[PDB]
């Protein structure tokens, strides 16, 4: 009869609310802002730690850290500060009485569900709690049962391939190649033009100029060659201290690395080559139904211009025979709380709760054999 | 991760 | 007054109908197929067993097994599977209403047909039953009264000579090559060229391979020479994911194995000298009217040169003086169906139907003395 | 309980009150006068040093000496004598019942403080004792909790950033220009019209005529045309002995100082270059908060010219999409004092005070790890 | 009178040396590095393709690939680079003198072995060639005429059976299932502990931890719960950049596999079944010979488990009444090589080489005739 | 046959010189002096700007600029004077008769490069010119072909691995912390003993000061102690007017900012936290040969304790198996030149000069391919 | 292989 | 450097 | 079968 | 100050 929570809690984002809704309530930056000064300036409070929105509002003076890192969380401290913030400041409710549903990458360490599982029952003690696979939740939003996910968001970059509702665990595939490496690119990359960022300030601001003015090429020697030719790519964005910069061949040599790792010195392949690779490590007879259901998801697969690139590599890639569709919805950024929450209002899915007392009669390991 | 990442 | 049923279960294919028909009104493949995977999404219902064509629009995560091989049921519950599914969901009567016709290769082990009746009277409870041998179904379909019936399907190829409505037990002949054993050659000669196929799918695939491109030749050395002198009979067949294949000799050296059963190391001879044996192990003064009565049945000798083959490699056997026919009708794949409904509709042949007092009395023995 | 005494120790003047007042009880020029000649007139009582208004109402048989300049006590009898005469003569109250709170420039020597510590607890022996930076006191006087302070007072012009309660230390800048130097190039530019002023006395004159007469151009040049041209700017003071003097563009060239210190032969930028450098020294996303909140305190920045042409100067040195306001509050002569008093006040100032046995037990270091 | 040579081309490592030796004098593994970035230092050599030991010395800075995968030749370039340098700069010899012996995986492409006759004609050109089966040459090096060798390598697991000199070739199983798919699978499951391994060089380390710490447990259930009991199995492994990691069941987890496919999800049985299958589609007279002559060989075998594992499923399989032995010699790592050289050196062998003169004749498809 | 000239442009010291020597020729302070008085005495040759060591030896009535900041050029005007007085007054060579070699910290301004192509070619034209990486200079003149280089000068600190010739780009760090920040900090700091620098001239003097006088701590805070305890730490320096300063703990906190950064609010992390991190983020095969070949150069390195420190700060960082080596050549002051003579001397770089016909036909954009 | 492999 | 040091 | 086929 | 002003 209560009410669910669904958590996804990705590496750069975090967003938290209720089942059954169709928009997360909560979204807010995963990050923790401590102060690196003196307060001289006495009688107001100033706190230790700034969680969320109120570190982005006062990033000049606080440095900044991420508790995840490629989907894996590093500090369990601010980690705690997240969820606490998510909780009792943004949804203004008691865990105690509602179920929660959180999210994890594939081929995570197990470490990392069992101290999920643990705080979750012993910190914010939750009546029954559940770890799901994102790119699953991304094809329970997308509404149909096959088809093969690519997941994209600040740390990682999955392909999860599911036939009927089957999954197929030895094609999935996982790329540590996502929204924080193609910031840090664009960083190194911006030293060209004269423009240097160096903090963590400077790396917020950096990947709002990512987010803003970068976009997919569709052919990327065609467009080095008309972006040397004339300067109608070049573009201006304003600092928030009254410069004013501006960008030529960077704004699609960025997204380039999705498509070409090398560029940061990775041996890995592309994320189309990677999903050709997992189709191909299907079964003959469900690649067909793999090849026109390719479901995008996730922030990094909102540039303008992914889905054309993709369709045409995968169409290279593929035998000329075969009908190679993309599925990019306009709701994608936000596509795994809503598989999230369809899967949390499920009449089927209250029966593969993890309760209290199995958590007290199996310990932090019961997890491993009621999920993934 | 702890042995080949950082994290 | 009551309709009877008809219902042959061969080792590759189930046929079955209502007695009176001309042809029959289901046919579908006898597997069974069980996912080898967990199922990660909820909600739609998955089963736990697919039978028939069910399976094979979802083989790419079953495993498929085959109930029946070489004419013997192996696994009870998977044939009380394709029964069930046989009755209920295909001909969609109540089995208990209607008398069921059942079909059994020669040379049988004793055991297959007493849990057939068995199963018949105490699953399927029917008010009566019987077991027939499939080449006399097929003389029935043809219209004489007189000849030797070659029946060749996926399991079991036997001859069956009937002189004048009189059967000869001793000339029957059974020889254990079908068509599951020229597709698992042909699984095996298809690496030659750089094609793998391993998995019971895979199997599927080459076993429409095989259905859609094989040939018997006139001439195997000459044939031979001419696949190896020129490209003219090389074909090309699509796969499901795309690829497309090239096939040259390998048309006619898998039906091949048929004359020469050395190719997959058996001791027996072909089907032309089986004939010829079975021919000449008869009475002298019938040897010429089953020269020429030479009846063909079953889906395995459906390729397009058998006939010709056949007629030159007896016509080499026998004296010269003789005359050599071979019946080959264009419905022959289902003859053995038309037979049991030509059986099944007569007027006097309601008299020796195993009826349930009968089985009451006499245990599931009395299939050994009301049929062959 | 007690009541807590503020005392700004200026290199020109001293300002001391009581904590929780809106303006200082005693404001004395902070002067010591010692006689020259021989006094052969006896029976009334003549004194050795003149502390005060009584050193400036007999400045015509004295010489006037200056304890503090640049902000660093160089005569340490002397800044005792003013300091008995500011808590005896003055205020008149004993010592040992208030604590003291005092007041010093950024960038200054450690025995400065150190011999304040050791004074104010040995000779004049308090309570508790407080020495705080007068900028975040033209801050806590102002009302707001962001900004960058200059302040120019008689010795030292500093400007000194704070975000959100939290200060710049890296950013602060200390100019050694300010009034007395304005009045030492006022004593040599009056000489190019005939007047001579060589003492002390003749000093106070020049400087009381610099604070009547004296305004900030908001252009130079077009001032110096305007005063080369025509004798509008021309003004007339009346010296003490009766004589009448005028004054043409030394009004405004004396303030100019403050803009191009190479009148004075100084290396240095100006107090805009000054204040952008402060500015731009700091991180990115505060800059925009310190271009609106620009505060002046201090005598010197009481010219009335000089918030129009320190706009000018910063909106020409800024890039032009940003907002810049100059904070120039009617009462900034004393903010410091009343800073002083607000933050004297304060509940949660109560904690911080360096109390007599906690310098008795460290010593006088204890001011090094209690304060600024 | 020349001596010939014998070169074991396996999917991972090269075994090449002389006719009549008894251990192969160059062993080296067969990948070819590239560099993937730019040698900024000029004036020493560095070269475009890193050939065998020198790829692993330096593959840090290389990209590693294998010319071999599942015993068949992909890169013809880089065959022909390892073919060179095991004749040139290993066993420093002129190829054009000695004939030389090669081997190949049964169920072979055709094209693999007629492009390695045309290479070795052609390019390294030879008086003498030949093709041999491996599992034969294991018979050949173990002493004995009759026996089923199971020969596992880097690619192929194949099992061949040979009754007094005469082999049974409808009896011969391949399986595409070897130690390259169980470094796979420990990159897979080495993510659970947080360790990951993802380049080529990271393979190879992988493979080092594989070669060193793991084994076949003879229960699986059994030691999967003693090592969730007590940390009694678990060894620690030094990376060569200085971390240690610590492995658990990963170390028994690995090499079943071998035993359960479904852990890779591969439809097909386990070696043990295998090799049941492989002796029951043989001649019953012959069986009981080919269950006490179980011949291992390849590197794959040499797991200090496999023996008594595979003693104890045949033992299983097998009726009750029958004698299994496993023979396991020390030396079955190279007994592929100790075979070819034993069959080369033989003076019966002499008149069934593949010359020259018949290559100039009949062309590249000679090695069909002359050969298995 | 031409001798090349070889010619680092530092933010600090320009040192130039002849290719094949072992010391550079002339090495001189980057700097240019201009009058800020009037010259009143005349018949004697004032001039308007004076380059080099002449500027030092007139200081006191010049203002000094440095045309380079941060590696960067900021005074083009400037800079050309430097190279004239380079090539003429100290080198006394025609410029049109010598191809010239010209170092570059990574990480820069385009722009920078390209502006010195155009200058070395159309106002000195040059037959040839190159530009190189001071790192990558340093390594070749250690001799050896593997390490990791920390150049730390007067404006860039960079770290930049090679392994075997080949660099790492995406492992190159580099921080902007170096010399002419720690003369700042020294200024700042040495306010609080009472003595105070303000102009360029006394910037001079405190660079002296600390060339003289600071070392690096093993430390750090046992040094406070040890300096807060007794005077045995303190130093005398003789002024150039005659006076006499002491200073005590700031000998060593002026150099303790390359290891903590945060001394002049700086959020990057130390030298050896960035050695560290850079050897990291390459592949993990070399990292041994990365922590045994530490080589230190420029003159920021030669703080006589700076050696121990980065080996016990980089021994404390990495695993304690493996063997930490700082190599620390007398001569590293000057190691960028002597690697420059090096490079030019080869045989091998005659081919890859930027000739005039290439600048001729590709405009200033030849250097972006034809150099790193 | 070429058709079902890779390889 | 322009948009971020000075330089 | 059950004594040499299978089945 | 003591080295470059007076004071
Ligand atoms: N419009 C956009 N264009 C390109 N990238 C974007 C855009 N919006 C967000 N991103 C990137 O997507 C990432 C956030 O995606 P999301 O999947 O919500 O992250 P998380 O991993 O926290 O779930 C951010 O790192 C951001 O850089
Ligand atoms: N057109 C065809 N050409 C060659 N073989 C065929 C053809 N049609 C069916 N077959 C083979 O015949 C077998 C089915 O024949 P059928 O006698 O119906 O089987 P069952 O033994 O199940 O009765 C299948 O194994 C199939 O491979
Ligand atoms: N109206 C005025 N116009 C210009 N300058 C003034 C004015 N009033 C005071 N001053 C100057 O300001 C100085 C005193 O300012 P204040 O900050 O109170 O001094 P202190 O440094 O002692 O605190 C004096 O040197 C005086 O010359
Ligand atoms: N001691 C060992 N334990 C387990 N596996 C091993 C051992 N030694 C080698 N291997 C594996 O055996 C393979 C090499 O065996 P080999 O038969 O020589 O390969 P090839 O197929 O090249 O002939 C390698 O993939 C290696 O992983
Ligand atoms: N003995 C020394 N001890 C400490 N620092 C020094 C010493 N000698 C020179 N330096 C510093 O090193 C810098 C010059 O180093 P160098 O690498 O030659 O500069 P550039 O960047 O011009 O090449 C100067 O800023 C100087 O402060
Ligand atoms: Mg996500
Ligand atoms: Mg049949
Ligand atoms: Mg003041
Ligand atoms: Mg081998
Ligand atoms: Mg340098």
């Amino acid at each position: 009869e209560t009410t669910a929570l669904v958590c996804d809690n990705g590496s750069g984002l975090c967003k938290a609310g209720f089942a059954g809704d169709d928009a997360p309530r909560a979204v807010f930056p995963s990050i923790v802002g401590r102060p690196c000064h003196q307060g001289v300036m006495v009688g107001m409070g100033q706190k230790d730690s700034y969680v969320g929105d109120e570190a982005q509002s006062k990033r000049g003076i606080l440095t900044l850290k991420y508790p995840i890192e490629h989907g894996i969380i590093t500090n369990w401290d601010d980690m705690e500060k997240i969820w606490h913030h998510s909780f009792y400041n943004e949804l203004r409710v008691a865990p105690e009485e509602h179920p929660t549903l959180l999210t994890e990458a594939p081929l995570n360490p197990k470490a990392n569900r069992e101290k999920m599982t643990q705080i979750m029952f012993e910190t914010f003690n939750v009546p029954a709690m559940y770890v799901a696979i994102q790119a699953v939740l991304s094809l329970y939003a997308s509404g149909r049962t096959t088809g093969i996910v690519l997941d994209s968001g600040d740390g990682v970059t999955h392909n999860v391939p599911i036939y009927e509702g089957y999954a197929l665990p030895h094609a999935i595939m996982r790329l540590d190649l996502a929204g924080r490496d193609l910031t840090d690119y664009l960083m190194k990359i911006l030293t060209e033009r004269g423009y240097s960022f160096v903090t963590t300030a400077e790396r917020e601001i950096v990947r709002d100029i990512k987010e803003k003015l970068c976009y997919v090429a569709l052919d990327f020697e065609n467009e080095m060659a008309t972006a040397a030719s004339s300067s109608s790519l070049e573009k201006s964005y304003e600092l928030p201290d009254g410069q004013v910069i501006t960008i030529g061949n960077e704004r699609f040599r960025c997204p380039e690395t999705l498509f070409q790792p090398s560029f940061i010195g990775m041996e890995s392949a592309g994320i189309h080559e990677t999903t050709y690779n997992s189709i191909m490590k299907c079964d003959i007879d469900i690649r067909k139904d793999l090849y026109a259901n390719n479901v995008l998801s996730g922030g990094t697969t909102m540039y303008p211009g992914i889905a054309d690139r993709m369709q045409k590599e995968i169409t290279a890639l593929a035998p000329s025979t075969m009908k190679i569709k993309i599925i990019a919805p306009p709701e994608r950024k936000y596509s795994v709380w809503i598989g999230g929450s369809i899967l949390a209002s499920l009449s089927t899915f209250q029966q593969m709760w993890i309760s209290k007392p199995e958590y007290d009669e199996a310990g932090p390991s019961i997890v491993h054999r009621k999920c993934f | 991760w702890x042995a080949x990442c950082p994290a």
